[PDB]
């Protein structure tokens, strides 16, 4: 980037600077490819690992609830309610992916929990208290905290934290991963680097 | 399509599509020129309703952005075509969320009573015209 | 043709037809240009009947898709040319199926009474014209 | 991919973005071939194995029913009723092919059972209770569960689960299968890899 | 976008964007020609209000800049569109800040009473004109 001098609130300057720099964006993207690809290479693994860990630990908690004698019509969690719980855990991935403190992660994930459990559990058979008990069970499996206390005090559901929350136990590495054919066909280590 | 896909398949897609995705961005510039004035419409209809409120109710310089976070999320919920029967719930959801990030509720009750003059922004700017 | 065919024969077909299937997709682009506006007709006639119902009956943001799953499957059954004598059975079938995926029946009775205003969508957009 | 920013429900933007990207789809398909072929190579085997296993176990259950003294006019199961039962088992292949939990598989297969046994057994001599007993017998052969309870309570047939359902006992491998001529004509292992 | 990014990624961006950022500055010259007269408007409306005050109240040569630091920061706060309800707080903030840098308060009370005749400066000088 921004002009970094003053706000100068004026929409026509915004659109005109955008139209001016459209003749340079189309080449800066082509230049940006060369580090774009490697940063996605070592950034997508965190998403895919946290989504598989959510699937696995949700399956374990639901099966331990079924072994207590409940019916599989009592607890659906099929397509969109799992998508809600993946929304809160992926926002936990984001605020852990920055170098934030514990309670700042806790209250940002509590805000995302408020928005998500407000939106998509009206009209679908699942009260908010059961969903928040499920979220506390999943965090008891991951890091063993159970941080969130909830209420249905108004027409929406509201989530507030009780204790600070640790970041995700997954490190995003700064690697430069090379293929096995490049390892085998090379003649020297410096040919792999250089 | 399924959902469950390995880590290698997505990386293999993103790595091999580089040439086609950049030569599609080169045409998306031409498409962005006429569509980019939704930025102008958006900041016009947001500043015209928030600059007097923020400016005359006494809030500072750098907290204006946190108020913009609230108002901008409300305008997104609006221009995804969602009227009052969801708004009467998302208002108290956003009130609790931005209370939780350190605001004061004596500002929030008046601000949530204020944001009903924000409406939808985005329109279409390319007509077909077969002739 | 038969049915019972080995695993190797199907893989042998799909592997050897790569050149012809991609040079047929290159002509199917030309065919897709005029036929692709069934997308526009479909989402027009679905949103024009579902945005007021979902928007004013109080359902949230992310459950609207599950309701779209129900309505879109009903519109598929419609525009495969199937009138009311099968619809009076597939309505209660879909009611039990999307009740089983966690919806509430106090929404479902009113929604199944609502979906009789959705009709068929797809038409043809290429005329022969020998001259 | 989608725009991933907002919905913005407008059909003319949909058709216009499609018309804009038709001049790039025709090359992205040609580029996608190189991994398309190998993923189909190791993905079609699961379908063909589950369809042969359905044929075999249906034949065994029907022959054990014939050995109890029934007539081959009592139980047709010729062309389209087998196609119905293959619909429910192929949807079981799909929801097992994702890393879903047990009861989520159970209720999605129960929903596909509801739709399929609603559609194509009106007017064809076979009641729904006999078909659901046959499905429970086939799942007793495969994994030994018998999960589905049914009813003809309304004009359609309705299937609901009683117990969680395990996924399919078939693993889809991430191989790179090479021909035997490439093995024999090569001079080194790295010539087969590289 | 996130925030938390390594030291190497930012340096990698700034080093590899050199060609595009200089060929964008070459067009920003053309844009700067018509927009650069906000400098003229700014120093006109600041000197026309400060040269008589500084010149007739008795302040020296080289302290005029420190007074310009105060007045220029006030004009920045103005032309970021911020009216009196924030100004009634930022005036005493700036009074304490430039008292802390060694000025005299017998000048500062009269100068803070004086700076209400400074207003916003920057305008836009490029019209669209589709014809």
């Amino acid at each position: 980037m921004a002009r970094k001098r003053t706000s100068k609130n004026d929409p026509l300057r915004m659109y005109l600077n955008y139209v001016r720099k459209l003749q340079t964006m189309g080449d800066a993207y082509d230049e940006s490819a060369k580090y774009r690809i490697a940063n996605f290479e070592n950034g997508f693994k965190s998403l895919h690992m946290v989504e598989n860990e959510f699937k696995q630990y949700l399956a374990n908690v639901i099966d331990e609830a079924i072994k207590s004698g409940a019916s599989p019509q009592d607890l659906p969690y099929v397509n969109e309610i799992k998508l809600a719980l993946m929304k809160i855990f992926t926002s936990w991935l984001k605020y852990s992916n920055e170098k934030l403190g514990a309670n700042e992660i806790a209250i940002n994930v509590a805000g995302t929990a408020t928005m998500t459990l407000t939106e998509n559990l009206y009209g679908t058979r699942v009260s908010c208290e059961e969903a928040v008990s499920l979220i506390n069970s999943i965090f008891a499996v991951w890091v063993g905290v159970e941080p969130f206390e909830a209420e249905e005090r108004e027409g929406a559901c509201l989530v507030t934290p009780r204790s600070p929350l640790p970041p995700v136990p997954i490190s995003s590495p700064t690697g430069f991963s090379a293929p096995i054919q490049e390892v085998l066909q090379a003649k020297s280590p410096e040919e792999i680097i250089g | 399509r399924r959902t469950g896909i390995t880590t290698e398949d997505a990386i293999t897609k993103y790595s091999v599509k580089a040439k086609t995705e950049q030569t599609a961005y080169k045409n998306a510039t031409k498409d962005m020129v006429v569509q980019a004035q939704n930025i102008m419409n958006f900041y016009s209809v947001v500043n015209q309703a928030l600059i007097p409120w923020l400016n005359a109710h006494g809030v500072g310089g750098n907290l204006r952005i946190l108020y913009r976070q609230l108002a901008n999320e409300y305008v997104k919920v609006l221009n995804t075509k969602q009227s009052g029967e969801v708004i009467k719930r998302l208002k108290i959801a956003l009130r609790h969320k931005y209370w939780l990030r350190g605001l004061d509720e004596a500002m929030l009750d008046e601000f949530m009573d204020y944001i009903d003059s924000l409406k939808s922004t985005t329109t279409n700017y390319i007509i077909f015209n077969m002739q």
